[PDB]
C-alpha cells in the first residue's frame, strides 16, 4: 500500500566508556562461600 | 611448536559442553549440541571453565 | 663436584609445593604449581623444609 523505497546504511551501538580497574589489579582471588557468614582476623603483633 | 607434527589433541569433559547462557532448550540446538534438519549434528557449544571466578 | 657425572636427583615432597605467602589461587596459579594459558605447567612453587615451627 505504500510505494516508496529505502535502504539501511549503518547501524551502530553506542556505549559507555567502562573498565574495572580496582578489581583487575587489587581483588585478585576469589572465596566462594556456602555458610552464612565470614570471618577476618587480625593479630596486634606488638612484642617489648 | 617447531615439531615434525603439529597436530596436537584434547580431552573435553562433557561438563563443559551445555546450552549457551543456560539459555532455555531449542528444537535445532538441544544440550549445547546443535542439529541440523537431519538428525545429524553440526557444531557443538563449549564453554570455558575457571573455578574461583574471573 | 668433581665425579663422571655431575648429575644427581632430589625427591620433594608433595607437601612442600605450595603459593608462595600462603595466599589464594589465582587463574594463572593453582596449588603452587604456574599454568599457561593451555592446561600445561611452566614453573613450579617450592617452599623451604621447615623442622622447627619458627
Amino acid at each position: 500500500s505504500m510505494y516508496t523505497t529505502a535502504q539501511l546504511l549503518a547501524a551502530n551501538e553506542q556505549k559507555f566508556k567502562f573498565d574495572p580497574l580496582f578489581l583487575r589489579l587489587f581483588f585478585r582471588e576469589s572465596y566462594p562461600f556456602t555458610t552464612e557468614k565470614v570471618y577476618l582476623s587480625q593479630i596486634p603483633g606488638l612484642v617489648n | 611448536s617447531s615439531r615434525l607434527f603439529r597436530t596436537q589433541f584434547r580431552m573435553v569433559s562433557p561438563k563443559r559442553i551445555s546450552n549457551p547462557n543456560n539459555t532455555g532448550d531449542s528444537r535445532n540446538c538441544r544440550a549445547g549440541v546443535q542439529i541440523n534438519d537431519s538428525g545429524a549434528a553440526l557444531g557443538y557449544y563449549v564453554s570455558e571453565d575457571g573455578y574461583p571466578g574471573w
